[PDB]
């Protein structure tokens, strides 16, 4: 079951994270894409069905090797969601959430040096999420972030998936 | 992009010879920008020669290692070529190109120099 109406929840989460659309520079070597995902989040539940949560994402640092060219890409941001859901059984919920997450991109190579730009980019998300505890409440979910970068700013912009376990105190 | 590329002329088989590169125009950041030379000896195709990154790592065809260096001066947004002991083969036009973010190939916009050996 969902948060009490009109009760607040704090909660933070680690997943496996996945970039994807990774085109940046021409390196020889290995594009190690997958990565591991972190991130805190907060919410405020209106009633079973809606809340809205507001959390930070580490989605990780994706490395560029290579013999000649080569270089990293990096990203982070503050995301703020609807969240949508109802029970599957008393305990155990289905969700999605969508909304949108401003991030901040680093890139480094040798190829360009250093750059950075931030930006707006679009959360879906969707999963489960059961109540151990009238307090505890674990989540398995997949969260897609779209176009996090620029072409012309930093030479990439990939999205994201990350397949995260959470974990949620609720302090109705 | 603008790029103007000068130094070239008349050079004695042995002798040295350095060539300028440089890049004007709006919507890039020089510092930032990989630059690379090529050149087009008679009777052949365009051969890659040299570049350098933003990082100041260079690199060269085997055809000139150890005889042509590669080098910027972010400041003047000018890159040079400086050529030594060179042979007949290195009879050509150069060119120097500019490769933008999102590409990895280098656009050699400019009118080239002529090297004859
Ligand atoms: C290559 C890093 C994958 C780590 C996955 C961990 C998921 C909790
Ligand atoms: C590509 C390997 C990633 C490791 C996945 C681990 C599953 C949680
Ligand atoms: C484990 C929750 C992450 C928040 C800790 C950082 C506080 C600024
Ligand atoms: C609302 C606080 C949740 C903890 C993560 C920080 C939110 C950006
Ligand atoms: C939550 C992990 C912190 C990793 C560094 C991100 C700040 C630049
Ligand atoms: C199954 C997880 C829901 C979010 C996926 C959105 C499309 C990549
Ligand atoms: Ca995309």
């Amino acid at each position: 079951s969902a948060p009490k109406d009109n009760t607040w929840y704090t909660g933070a989460k680690l997943g496996w994270s996945q970039y994807h659309d990774t085109g940046f520079i021409n390196n020889n070597g290995p594009t190690h894409e997958n990565q591991l995902g972190a991130g805190a989040f907060g919410g405020y539940q209106v009633n079973p069905y809606v809340g809205f949560e507001m959390g930070y994402d580490w989605l990780g640092r994706m490395p560029y090797k290579g013999s000649v060219e080569n270089g990293a890409y990096k990203a982070q941001g503050v995301q703020l969601t609807a969240k949508l859901g109802y029970p599957i059984t008393d305990d155990l919920d289905i969700y999605t959430r969508l909304g949108g997450m401003v991030w901040r991109a680093d890139t480094k190579s040798n190829v360009y040096g250093k750059n950075h730009d931030t930006g707006v980019s679009p959360v879906f998300a969707g999963g489960v999420e059961y109540a151990i505890t009238p307090e505890i409440a674990t989540r398995l979910e997949y969260q897609w972030t779209n176009n996090i970068g620029d072409a012309h700013t930093i030479g990439t912009r990939p999205d994201n998936g990350m397949l995260s376990l959470g974990v949620s105190y609720r302090f109705a | 992009v603008q790029l103007v590329e000068s130094g070239g002329g008349l050079v004695q088989p042995g002798g040295s010879l350095r060539l300028s590169c440089v890049v004007s125009g709006t919507g890039f950041t020089f510092s930032k920008s990989p630059m690379s030379w090529a050149r087009q000896a008679p009777g052949k195709e365009r051969e890659w020669v040299s570049a350098i990154f933003a990082d100041s790592s260079t690199y060269y065809s085997d055809s000139v290692r150890g005889r042509f260096t590669i080098s910027r001066d972010n400041a003047k947004n000018t890159v040079y070529l400086q050529m030594n002991n060179v042979k007949p083969e290195d009879t050509a036009v150069y060119y120097c190109g500019h490769r933008r973010l999102g590409k990895t190939t280098y656009d050699y916009r400019g009118k080239g120099t002529r090297v004859t050996v």
